[PDB]
């Protein structure tokens, strides 16, 4: 079975760093782009960025750019998100998911983690 | 495999822009519906009640290949556009380039679909398994160049060559740049047997060269028509044992009875291609007139080709899916528009090249040799040649001291 | 970013009744004729999970009831025949460019007497 667990999540002051991790169990890691996704009330779901496990490629939107870093550890088969310079407004559940391409060319997140709680203050 | 089954034959026509030929791509269509309607007319002849019609996939893009990717989303947009583009492809791609489709020369598609290329002249296309060029490649003319460089056995060229001058500014047709880019290449078959060989970049360099007594070679090859090397020499004048071979291979205003030589063109020895066997009859040739009648007339021989392969492997009785197919466009001769075109090992145009010179008693262009780019051998036909340089015969490729 | 607006915001039905929840793009989501436009339902407690992929297709072991339609910027997600499984936060997610979703349209409701809000 595919499944991806999440772990990290807590309380942390205003100006802290905070390190996920997105531990992976039943697939071939290298082969799919690995996503993290925030949720806060009232701000639905958010993009944060994404890793090609293989290569090491990241792509992180460029609002978290500057403070928050996408990392995998392949002999772990594990995705991280370093999150810097926190402020309450990154209060948030904090997901990882992957993306699976169809026969037909079409990609979507598929799988995602049970999430994890991140409180700023 | 959706486009190409029982009587259901489509041909999937490139039609770019903006590069050597951004001509009227009406005339480049009106080329192809042509060669449709002589090749109908072929199937129906040979008893095959075929129905052989053209997707023209019109493009004027030169949009940036998968290599570079930007993120994953990048990756999966490439690969929507590339499952689209290879459902719509049919039996055959007649097109104008070479390596933008080398990445999804290897997706699926129907086995490495047959590729016809009306250009693609450059070294980096050269030997490639599912590429037929109706078009003469540098390759070619580079061993036309080396063979008559080494030449020494004519009464007329009694020196072996081994130094000469490349005139290449960067504002040339891409014929003309492809051709003078396999003369510059370090790689080429022609650097590797140039002991001195200098690439003139300015215009300066060229007419200072032109009068120099300490000059290091006395060829200079530079592609372009007549036009343009009057342009350039200026009324400078030309030093008595100079050399300057002009390549124009898709110029036919040479072998016409009227056409006198300039009075520059005298230390000029002139390479194009052997006239079309026909030239200036149908009411098509007779509109569209530069070295682009060329140009589209590979895109005629193009649906030809097809066609005539399309005959023989139903005739056989084969299917046209196989990769063998694909690898089934070269060693042959099939029908073309205006006579017999013959295809190499690689699947690239033999061409028959003619040396001209200007005779200094008519003042016309005549024939000095030929060669057959087939068997890759030289065939004099003016054994006494009027020439304005000493005793009738081309000077040393070195400045004689 | 590609705006995704849903409407409504929230909205209330019966077990049997036939749903309709609507997706508008700040530009259109298309390529190459066809749309890449995806619908994800948040059951309470659990994480997104596909419903729709590419406007219309239907994820593997999701029920017929549910049905994508529209093209470029407009898209409908409908729920035929209502059951109370079906009763979660529903979100809109485009794949043209980069990944966005939409606000969420939340389908808390009345069954029988029994009854399942969100708040
Ligand atoms: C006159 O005729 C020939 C073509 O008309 C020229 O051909 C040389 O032979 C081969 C092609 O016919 C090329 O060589 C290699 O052949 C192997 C065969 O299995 C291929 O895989 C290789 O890809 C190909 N070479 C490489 C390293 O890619 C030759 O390269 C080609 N010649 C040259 C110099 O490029 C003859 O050159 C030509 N004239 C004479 C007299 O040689």
């Amino acid at each position: 079975e595919v499944q991806l667990v999440e772990s990290g999540g807590g309380l942390v002051q205003p100006g802290g760093s905070l390190r996920l991790s997105c531990a992976a169990s039943g697939f071939t890691f290298s082969s799919y782009w690995m996503h993290w996704v925030r949720q806060a009330p009232g701000k639905g779901l958010e993009w944060i960025g994404e890793i090609k496990p293989s290569n090491e490629l990241t792509n992180v939107h460029e609002k978290f750019k500057d403070r928050f870093t996408i990392s995998v550890d392949k002999a772990k088969n594990s995705a991280y998100l370093q999150m810097n310079s926190l402020r309450a407004e990154d209060t948030a559940v904090y997901y990882c998911t992957r993306t699976i391409t169809t026969t037909e060319g079409y990609w979507f997140f598929d799988v995602w983690g049970q999430g994890t709680l991140v409180t700023v203050s | 495999s959706q486009n190409c089954h029982n009587g259901s034959y489509e041909i999937s026509v490139l039609m770019m822009g903006n590069s050597a030929f951004a001509e009227p791509l009406k005339n480049l269509e009106d080329a192809v519906n042509e060669g449709l309607e002589i090749v109908r007319g072929r199937l129906q002849n040979a008893g095959l009640n075929v129905t052989v019609n053209a997707t023209f996939m019109y493009s004027d893009g030169l949009i940036h290949n998968s290599g570079d990717c930007r993120s994953s989303t990048c990756e999966g947009l490439d690969l929507l556009r590339k499952i689209s583009n290879a459902q719509r492809m049919g039996c055959v791609l007649i097109g104008p380039s070479c390596t933008y489709s080398t990445f999804q020369m290897y997706l699926d598609t129907e086995l490495s679909y047959p590729m016809i290329s009306a250009g693609s002249f450059g070294l980096s296309c050269d030997y490639k398994e599912t590429l037929t060029r109706l078009m003469s490649p540098a390759r070619k003319l580079m061993y036309f160049l080396v063979n008559f460089w080494k030449t020494n056995d004519l009464p007329f060229k009694t020196y072996s060559w081994s130094t000469s001058y490349v005139y290449k500014n960067g504002t040339e047709t891409e014929d003309c740049f492809w051709y003078l880019n396999a003369l510059e290449a370090s790689v080429s078959y022609f650097s590797h047997e140039l002991g001195f060989k200098v690439v003139l970049r300015q215009d300066k360099e060229f007419q200072d060269i032109l009068m120099d007594h300490n000059r290091k070679s006395n060829v200079i090859i530079m592609c372009g028509g007549p036009e343009f090397l009057y342009k350039l020499k200026g009324d400078r004048a030309v030093a008595e044992d100079i050399v300057i071979i002009l390549v124009d291979l898709f110029n036919d205003q040479y072998f016409e009875d009227n056409v006198t030589a300039p009075d520059y063109m005298k230390n000029v020895l002139v390479l194009t291609l052997s006239p079309g066997n026909s030239l200036l009859n149908s009411s098509f040739s007779r509109n569209l007139s530069p070295t682009k009648r060329d140009f589209a007339l590979a895109y005629l021989n193009g649906i030809l080709l097809f066609g005539h392969m399309l005959k023989i492997f139903l005739e056989n009785g084969e299917n046209i899916t196989t990769p063998k197919f694909a690898h089934a466009f070269r060693n042959l001769t099939f029908e073309g528009y205006d006579g017999p075109v013959t295809l190499d090992d690689w699947g690239d145009v033999d061409s028959t090249m003619v040396l001209l010179y200007t005779s200094v008693d008519t003042k016309k262009y005549k024939v000095l040799l030929t060669y057959d780019t087939h068997v890759n051998k030289t065939y004099p036909v003016d054994m006494s040649p009027t020439f304005t340089w000493k005793n009738s015969k081309l000077p040393n490729d070195i400045t004689g001291r | 970013d590609i705006q995704l607006t849903q409407s409504p915001s929230s909205l209330s039905a019966s077990v049997g009744d036939r749903v309709t929840i609507t997706c508008r793009a700040s530009e259109s989501v298309d390529y190459y004729g066809s749309s890449l436009l995806q619908w994800y339902q948040q059951k309470p407690g659990k994480a997104p999970k596909l419903l729709i992929y590419a406007a219309s297709k239907l994820a593997s072991g999701v029920p017929s009831r549910f049905s994508g339609s529209g093209s470029g910027t407009d898209f409908t997600l409908t729920i035929s025949s209502l059951q109370p499984e079906d009763f979660a936060t529903y979100y809109c997610q485009q794949t043209r460019k980069a990944y966005t979703f939409g606000q969420g349209t939340k389908l808390e409701i009345k069954t029988g007497s029994e009854n399942l809000y969100f708040q």
